[PDB]
């Protein structure tokens, strides 16, 4: 009933251990560019 | 004013010779140099390619104070000759002409990132994730 | 009317085709200028107002007929008849012997 | 809040470096809690001037009625209209047409450009 | 006759046209554009 259906979302970073607690410099994931990972899977592969 | 009133007239002449050749050295407004910057300057033909066709090597402020390459153009009297127009005490106009157009172009220092070492092969691994590390373990 | 005269004056003396072309009242046109072109059917109808659709015609054709070639050239009004026929003559016309 | 308002935001495409061009990229500082722009090439970086970092899914505009110089006007091929008014100047000779892309525009509709000197303008009916 | 100023046959006659032809003919020819080709 909203002036525009939207959904905004979020990467549930479960408080713990989600916090460079290895280092691994390899850097696991990005934000930035994980939003355009989640959403290139999110348009192209989600039948719904 | 004077830009809007003055009506001035003075004679023209093109002398049949010089005693040095006449170059144009162009710059981009876009960077907006300080000439007053500059204290001194070097300037000689690019080594990359080891003359008159050579392009140009400029070092101002000492050999990394400021640093230009400059690359010729094509042509500059294919159709028509460009002249330098001074003005002389005597009110009269002097002409002079166009040799050649260089352009020059302002060079990042030090910096190298070699991109042979084993970045050639990482580019094939790159999941574009990572950038900085490369150029610390140098 | 006149330069038709010197076309007449032509078979005698001189006027050339090409001083027609020199002329410039007509041009010789590609496919790619045709695409900017308004061209005309016949100078008659077209030039009328009363029935102006369009006016803004820029050039017109020498004659119709002149899409056609060698073979279609040879039988009349083959718009009466069904157009493959004419296809068929166009093929048996080389095929006759003559 | 309420579904009369529009989403016009202005979204910056882009900002190049100053000290080569390169586009600027998005950055936070978690340190400071704020979106930062920066250069890869180089280290030059500069704080963010809104929020919004990004657009998607595109097209469901009026472009048509954009990309359009009223220099069509010059074609004899295309129709004037008999319809007075330069939506500006108080003058005929409109220049109409419908949107005639890739949308080629299942709108039908004509588009008036006037093609009398001093306006320029594009609109429809 | 010729006063550069109208056009004294508005009508301008359709078979007018062929003296036009016949024109065409008479410089250009037919199978002119195959010489040209091989002459340049
Ligand atoms: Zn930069
Ligand atoms: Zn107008």
């Amino acid at each position: 009933n909203a002036e525009k259906l939207v959904l905004r979302i979020r990467i549930m970073n479960s408080d713990e251990n989600k916090m460079q607690e290895e280092e691994e410099v390899v850097d696991k994931m990005d934000d930035d560019v994980f939003l355009r990972c989640i959403e290139s899977n999110m348009l192209t592969d989600m039948t719904l | 004013g004077p830009s809007s009133q003055n009506v001035t007239e003075y004679v023209v002449r093109v002398p049949k010779n010089t005693t040095k050749k006449y170059n144009i050295m162009a710059f981009n407004a876009a960077d907006k140099v300080n000439f007053a910057t500059w204290n001194q300057a070097r300037l000689e033909r690019d080594l990359s390619n080891k003359p008159e066709d050579q392009p140009w090597l400029l070092r101002v402020n000492g050999k990394s104070g400021r640093k230009f390459k400059g690359i010729k153009k094509g042509g500059v009297t294919e159709n028509t000759s460009y002249y330098i127009f001074t003005q002389c005490p005597d009110g009269a106009f002097e002409a002079f002409p166009v040799h050649n157009w260089y352009n020059f172009t302002p060079l990042a220092r030090h910096r190298t990132l070699t991109a042979e070492e084993a970045e050639e092969e990482w580019e094939r691994r790159n999941k574009v994730l990572n950038h900085f590390s490369i150029m610390q373990q140098r | 009317k006149r330069h038709i005269d010197q076309l007449k004056e032509r078979e005698y003396n001189n006027y050339s085709w090409q001083d027609l072309v020199a002329s410039g009242v007509v041009e010789y046109i590609d496919t790619l200028e045709e695409e900017t072109v308004m061209l005309a059917m016949t100078p008659d109808d077209l030039q009328e107002k009363e029935v102006a659709y369009c006016s803004t015609y820029t050039h017109c054709e020498i004659h119709p007929s002149m899409i056609l070639g060698v073979c279609a050239s040879i039988i009349p009004f083959p718009d009466h008849n069904q157009s493959p026929r004419n296809t068929y003559q166009s093929a048996m016309g080389k095929q006759a012997m003559g | 809040m309420e579904p009369d308002g529009t989403y016009e935001p202005g979204f910056v495409g882009i900002r190049f470096c100053q000290e080569c061009n390169n586009m600027l990229y998005p950055k936070e500082d978690k340190e400071n809690r704020i979106l930062l722009y920066a250069c890869r090439n180089c280290d030059y970086q500069q704080e963010a001037d809104n929020s919004c970092i990004y657009v998607n899914k595109i097209t469901h505009e009026v472009d048509e009625l954009t990309q359009i110089i009223a220099d069509v006007s010059q074609d004899p091929t295309l129709p004037r209209t008999e319809d007075h008014p330069c939506q500006k100047c108080g003058h005929k000779e409109a220049v109409f047409f419908q949107s005639h892309s890739a949308r080629a525009e299942d709108a039908m509709r004509l588009y008036y450009v006037c093609t009398a000197p001093h306006c320029g303008h594009r609109w429809t009916e | 006759y010729d006063e550069d100023d109208d056009e004294i046959t508005p009508d301008l006659w359709q078979e007018a046209c062929w003296i036009v032809i016949s024109s065409y003919f008479d410089e250009k020819g037919l199978v002119r554009q195959q010489l040209d080709s091989f002459d340049e």
